[PDB]
RNA sequence: UACCUGGUUGAUCCUGCCAGUAGCAUAUGCUUGUCUCAAAGAUUAAGCCAUGCAUGUCUAAGUACGCACGGCCGGUACAGUGAAACUGCGAAUGGCUCAUUAAAUCAGUUAUGGUUCCUUUGGUCGCUCGCUCCUCUCCUACUUGGAUAACUGUGGUAAUUC
RNA sequence: GGCGGCGGCUUUGGUGACUCUAGAUAACCUCGGGCCGAUCGCAGCCCUCCGUGGCGGCGACGACCCAUUCGAACGUCUGCCCUAUCAACUUUCGAUGGUAGUCGCCGUGCCUACCAUGGUGACCACGGGUGACGGGGAAUCAGGGUUCGAUUCCGGAGAGGGAGCCUGAGAAACGGCUACCACAUCCAAGGAAGGCAGCAGGCGCGCAAAUUACCCACUCCCGACCCGGGGAGGUAGUGACGAAAAAUAACAAUACAGGACUCUUUCGAGGCCCUGUAAUUGGAAUGAGUCCACUUUAAAUCCUUUAACGAGGAUCCAUUGGAGGGCAAGUCUGGUCGCAGCAGCCGCGGUAAUUCCAGCUCCAAUAGCGUAUAUUAAAGUUGCUGCAGUUAAAAAGCUCGUAGUUGGAUCUUGAGGGCCCGCCCCUCGGCGCCCCCUCGAUGUGUCCCGCGGGGCCCGAAGCGUUUACUUUGAAAAAAUUAGAGUGUUCAAAGCAGGCCCGAGCCGCCUGGAUACCGCAGCUAGGAAUAAUGGAAUAGGACCGCGGUUCUAUUUUGUUGGUUUU
RNA sequence: CGCUACUACCGAUUGGAUGGUUUAGUGAGGCCCUCGGAUCGGCCCGCCGGGGUCGGCCCACGGCCCUGGCGGAGCGCUGAGAAGACGGUCGAACUUGACUAUCUAGAGGAAGUAAAAGUCGUAACAAGGUUUCCGUAGGUGAACCUGCGGAAGGAUCAUUA
């Protein structure tokens, strides 16, 4: 009678980008309530022992997370399924091994060990800039990391290099044309590149003409549009796969290569 | 969760010149049934018509080529089609014996200790023969170009090497039991 | 596999259905050696349901005055541990079933700038900006009041999770 | 400089858009009836200083008050089975609209006060019928099409039927309650205690459906929580649903019976491929088994691994269907004699039965085969593609005539290279113009020019009448299905996989492609095609302007006054 | 028309059964509100246990007050607040008839199909002994007959200066 809301999450069903398998467990991991909305989010049970593979049951990876090895966005997770969203780095505590959770042009999670200089810093384009009761401006991203006091010259779709030691914002890089975005979603996920074009329209569906570093010109709105810092300028590390975009006929001349080139 | 039927069903019942048309590749190959023709029979529909589709694609297609080059591998990684033709016109004349010689079975008769066709599907049910590493005990295998190359005596027949299980143990009880008196 | 086959009639050409003809998916007839897969109380009873069981849970962190257990280690409240119990949360979900509903469900697309949301993610917690200081006399801040469970016994109860 | 002249500085966050944020003043109140810790664990300090006041982390929990997450519920567009022997429907009960407020999480005739007579239908409304959960998707069909969706997914709906409350963020919860209505229990007669469409299981119904199983390990789930619990689920059982692989023995030798062959004039002989059949077997096997054992997993179980055993025969020995045709294979053999039966249909049987009934022989498929029913095709016997309507079914008695559905013609765009391009009959860019920071003369600012922003006006473009249409993209659950990687020992299939190093490689490594999105929409290219536009007793372009007049506000430092551009 | 089965029809029985409505009735049952005061504390004062002060610096016990106890007191006047209960609210529902639908009994009625070799006459087929048939209208036991207007589907595509 849905008497409240599913307090259960099974399998198939679940999303394909997370990469899970078919009915061999019956159950999904379910990440829970937090900064981003749930099919954005990335259960860490997946990441540990489905990606590194660093454990093989669940009672060991909840005492993994009462080891407390694991540090999304800089701050001490005991979450098995955390919803950790874009750009947001995992610092393996024990084997020093800094991750952040960035989509590839294949279309999977990239397991992307950027350096820990990176891993001080993440870029969130902005979610909304407020002014908040007794005259307090704000900006509060899309991780809802609710920030007091903004820049005095942002505006929307700013990204700030987001202190994942602190919050309490540090620098910004301002939504400018021509910014590396990897784009993200439909047709076009995990593409970067630069903008080059903006589409508007009064009331809603603006689409963004994203041309990116391939060459593959393409309108995809702006929801599809994370802007991840200056134009032919990363502040990460690209992920595997190109993160930009791959042909499939070229993508077996890259799946026979390193399949018995190795060891 | 899901599974198929690997052989066909024509949808004429009394068709006795095909009937008997069936019974010489039974006899040509050393089948079990109809049903082993008809599992070729099964496959060998669908090979025409996705050679028939991707034909009538358009050229520079990557569903044309990605998926075509592929079918042009895969009919040639196991040896079945040649890739000296290679193109969908000819896919459009191969036939059920292309695989039946690329059975395991043929290859038994062809290479090595079989002396018939009802010798050489013995030879892979009675698992006197490893392709690999392998004890392979299925008759229709249909094998690849590198399968040729190490079909040998199975280590589980006791004859022409390998561990003795109860046979030529047997063998040599019909010369050490069946005259050694006892 | 883009097919037909048999049947009108004195014979013939038609129309034309008949019946053969393959797919199927239960019911079943008969039969069945290995090894891999597996639908299965929907049809008929959204029938009644016997019984077996289907959401529990303590953190170094709510309250230890267990009659417990373990100790000198005890006093200011002291126990190592800790049943319970009170307190915190789920129990609504899950499974099951489709009877039902004909723009209704549902499906695709949209919007709540109409609406509410545990939880989680983040800010917010000195103050009455001093009653132009009760908040220095309002003197309770080193902290408040009474009031219950477990505990106990009296118990009553054909019977009761009384 | 107590000002009269003349000038000068001259100052607010977001939305496409809210009477948005923000501001302030006047307050308002919320009582048992908004708020900012009377808490709990871990642990380091400073003390004009000795036990306290100063104080710091670890995290416990809590709330102020919001972002969030989860969404919810309502509102948009597009989309559903059958019926006109259903044509008009809807409100006396608000039907529909407004206004006003009530109430509800809130929009709302939600609701009434009140007002209006609305609102809507042949495009089949209104109503009735459908095992109508719907859809993701499913089966079949060349295509066109046709059947399914209770069914491992999504969303909906109920837990006997309603009603009413409750709890909490979320429940009219039937693994709540309250009562009712239809059922079920104890009763000692007072009362008490109950609803498997949870797992099972049971009966019941039927043609038709398995454990009253095991485990919380795997999967997850809830917690105060690693801990636990879970008939969720896993696990096996049940289990020709159905699917996958494919056995029940080869193999020669022997011999014959020969076909080449060689000899031979042929005959015939030699001669194998042999395959049946012979007596046989000969080594040569194999699980079908049995079985130590390793394995397996919650424990298992099977699997695979197997020491070992398990085939010369009538074996370790396949079936289910058919021979009258259609329809393959008995003009068999016997019996029967229009009987018994058979025979989907066409048909046998009435005595020399190819239809019986059997034998035998053969055929067919095969661990299946056959039947029943169902539906898809075949079926162009529903004909959209693509039916037929003189005489086989099928032009109304005839005509007008609406819906209906169809409809006449007709307006303009050369070069580059061996096709390609733009052309012809303002918001951006941007040749210009002036302003401005000015760029090359010049380094609050000119005259190469907005190129920078522009502003305006161009080639260009909002252009001018637009769409259908087509095209572009976005968007377009997963599964499915198409299909890539992928040796599941083949395969049903999975999402895999592959290495070197001894085993210190303390590793290295491929991957898990791409296709599909009714529509409606969206997007942007096209503008043919189909509709579509204007100037008609004159209108459109040009600041042609004119005279009138309304008013909007910048500067006159400002304000005030009026006055104008 | 005889044998004779099937089938709907229709049907007395205002047959019966089941379901859906609907009038109105009753309204459970909780919700709102009206309450209610079963009752439980605070303040009170009487008295002492302590403290203080105003018998008292003996400011001390106690009077007194604070408070501790305790009860009375006005149970004042409060704080809480029960069952009940108010009227609505939704409304299970049932009743009452109406009402429909479904199912079925249903004597029987009346037929068709089937059903065949029972019976009349000879409809009509050859022009079928009166060529066929329509519409309609009567007739005729019945096949049918006739009239009125048709038609060719007749046996006529053909009668003239």
């Amino acid at each position: 009678m849905a008497r409240g809301p599913k307090k259960h999450l099974k399998r198939v069903a679940a999303p394909k980008h997370w990469m899970l398998d078919k009915l061999t467990s019956v159950f999904a991991p379910r990440p829970s309530t937090g900064p981003h909305k749930l099919r954005e989010c990335l259960p860490l049970i997946i990441f540990l022992r489905n990606k590194l593979k660093y454990a093989l049951t669940g009672d060991e990876v909840k005492k993994i997370c009462m080891q407390r090895f694991i540090k999304i966005d800089g701050k001490v997770r005991a979450d098995i399924t955390y919803p950790a969203g874009f750009m947001d780095v995992i610092s393996i505590d024990k084997t020093g091994e800094n991750f952040r959770l960035i989509y590839d042009t294949k279309g999977r999670f990239a397991v992307h060990r950027i350096t820990p200089e990176e891993a001080k810093y993440k870029l969130c384009k902005v979610r909304k800039i407020f002014v908040g009761t007794k005259g307090i401006p704000h900006l509060v991203t899309h991780d809802a990391r609710t920030i007091r006091y903004p820049d005095p010259l942002i505006k929307m779709n700013d990204t700030i290099q987001i202190d994942l030691e602190t919050g309490k914002i540090t620098d910004f890089i301002k939504f400018d044309t021509g910014n590396l975005c990897m784009v993200t979603g439909g047709a076009n996920l995990g593409r970067i590149g630069v903008i080059t074009n903006r589409e508007r329209h009064p009331g809603s569906f603006d689409v963004v003409h994203v041309k990116d570093a391939n060459g593959n010109s393409f309108a995809t709105r702006l929801s599809n549009i994370f802007v991840i810092g200056k134009g032919n300028k990363p502040w990460i590390s690209l992920p595997r796969g190109k993160g930009i975009r791959l042909t499939i006929a070229e993508e077996r001349d890259k799946r026979l290569a390193a399949k018995q080139s190795s060891g | 969760w899901v599974c198929r039927k690997t052989y066909v069903t024509p949808r004429r019942p009394f068709e006795k010149s095909r009937l008997d048309q069936e019974l010489k590749l039974i006899g040509e190959y050393g089948l079990r049934n109809k049903r082993e023709v008809w599992r070729v029979k099964f496959t060998l529909a669908k090979i025409r018509k996705a050679a028939r589709e991707l034909l009538t694609l358009d050229e520079k297609d990557p569903r044309r080529l990605f998926e075509g080059n592929a079918l042009l591998r895969r009919l040639v990684r196991i040896g079945v089609l040649d890739e000296g033709k290679m193109k969908l016109d000819y896919i459009l004349g191969l036939k059920i014996e292309d695989f039946l010689e690329r059975r395991l079975q043929t290859q038994v008769f062809k290479l090595g200790l079989a002396k018939s066709i009802h010798h050489a599907r013995v030879l892979i049910r009675q698992r006197h023969i490893r392709v690999r590493k392998q004890v392979v005990n299925i008759p229709s295998f249909i094998v690849r170009l590198d399968s040729q190359k190490h079909i040998d005596f199975s280590l589980r027949s006791p004859y022409g090497g390998g561990r003795p299980g109860r046979v030529k143990r047997k063998n040599a009880k019909k010369g050490q039991g069946g005259a050694g008196a006892g």
